[PDB]
């Protein structure tokens, strides 16, 4: 598999210099929506453990927004984005990111465990207000961050263990078809459908020799809109060469060959 | 003194003051009233030294501070003015009440917004 | 309006429900902290009840408590020797280590015993 992730995406809003009572955290698991939390309750897009933690994080972010200077008239947003991953090697990543009016200005991850800001003049200035905010608080040690990292990963592990995340492959269904029968030639399209995960290889082959990307025509990979994807590739051949053309597919470590049906 | 008091049964004693923390969130007036219903008041901050435990308080919580826009400054529910160099008041929300946060900070909040509160009985 | 007294507790310590608690700013490793607690007939914070120790839910930052690994089982015990009552604490892997920092609410982060941190002492009455 590609890695198991968990993301918290917390947003607080200021209108004409005043921090709004409300905030929203949207939890996503392996990319998929999982929780939405307002000030009051967490709901599945019982959740006490999540409501307790995520409400706290919310309040803590209303204050940090307050310590930002020159809050220009109107609406601005501050977000705290936390993503940890557990890979197939059981190695782990974690990142904390702060975004003001949706632009990064500050980033902590587990490999450096140092804060690092962009070059953007506005960024350096926003990071300033916020790190000077964290300096003052006698109770914001390097541990506070090393704990936020550890927390993310403990939750992700809790969610894995209790089978909230399913890591099931769906191998594609394949149909080949004849089409655009015109001027003694025909189009042969090989469609792959219903499949997860996304990555897939799908080419036409004349006599086991795979065809140049320029001699074929490729569908995009579209969401089927039930969690899965679909795609296709076609090529133009002379009528009665159809028994020398096969569609080759690699997916979820199957390899398979589909010929032009008669 | 090996002994601290006197305090309501299941309350926190620190240096002959009593403190309780209430999870069940309420607006500023609802909170004042909940404090008043235990011959208590909302947290008043008079001393960094006698109330140094307050540095270790997580999150934010209603205290008895209230704006008086006539002169333009803060006073406690009992009536006494804000000793300068005790709290730093940070403008957060537009309102006329303040949440206490660590360490010796007040955030201005709209009095109508439900928040957790801290009650205090003094000497 | 029933008026009570709390004690006996060291001078200027925190009393709550027949326990005494202090916070020490001057950071120390796990053993240095154990000894600092022992030097006031006290121990590092032991967590036995969410009800009798509910004030712990309001505690800022991270602080040494008397929890110590027992590597045969995997399990944790207090200075005094009693086991960790299950469904009291959530143990979070932070450092690979054999001591734990308490944090709100009823969480323990595993830390290297040698790393200086602030600590919390606790007495019975």
């Amino acid at each position: 598999m590609e890695p198991h992730s968990l993301r918290y995406n917390l947003t607080v809003l200021i209108w004409d210099g005043s921090v709004q009572s409300g905030f929203l955290t949207e939890v996503h698991l392996d990319g998929q929506p999982f929780l939405r939390c307002d000030r009051q309750k967490c709901r599945a897009k019982t959740w006490d453990r999540e409501t307790r933690d995520l409400t706290g994080n919310g309040k803590d972010l209303r204050m940090t927004l307050a310590h930002i200077k020159d809050q220009k008239e109107g609406l601005h947003s501050l977000q705290e984005i936390r993503v940890c991953e557990i890979h197939e090697d059981n190695s782990t990543r974690s990142s904390i990111h702060f975004y003001y009016d949706g632009e990064l200005f500050l980033s902590n991850n587990l490999e450096t465990k140092e804060w690092t800001m962009p070059q953007s003049s506005r960024a350096q200035t926003l990071a300033m207000n916020v790190r000077n905010f964290w300096k003052e608080d006698a109770m914001k040690t390097k541990t506070h961050w090393h704990a936020m990292h550890a927390d993310c990963l403990q939750e992700l592990r809790r969610y894995l263990k209790s089978g909230v995340v399913l890591r099931r492959t769906v191998p594609p269904m394949v149909n080949v078809t004849r089409s655009e029968a015109s001027e003694g030639n025909i189009t042969v399209t090989c469609r792959a459908s219903g499949f997860y995960p996304w990555n897939i290889t799908l080419s036409w082959r004349q006599d086991g020799v795979s065809l140049s990307h320029d001699t074929q025509q490729w569908g995009d990979v579209l969401p089927d809109g039930n969690g899965t994807y679909q795609t296709w590739v076609a090529t133009r051949i002379c009528q009665g060469e159809e028994q020398r053309f096969t569609c080759y597919m690699e997916h979820s470590g199957n390899h398979s060959t589909h010929p032009v049906p008669s | 003194e090996s002994y601290c008091g006197p305090c309501p049964k299941n309350w926190i004693c620190y240096k002959n003051n009593c403190y309780q923390f209430f999870d069940e969130s309420k607006n500023w007036y609802e909170s004042q009233a909940s404090c008043m219903s235990q011959n208590a008041s909302l947290l008043k901050v008079y001393s960094k030294e006698d109330q140094d435990l307050l540095k270790l308080v997580k999150s934010y919580h209603w205290m008895g501070l209230v704006h008086i826009p006539t002169n333009g400054s803060w006073q406690w529910e009992d009536g006494s003015i804000l000793s300068p160099n005790l709290l730093t008041i940070i403008e957060m929300q537009k309102g006329d009440c303040a949440l206490y946060a660590s360490s010796f900070k007040g955030y201005i909040e709209n009095c109508s917004t439900p928040n957790t509160y801290i009650c205090m009985q003094r000497t």
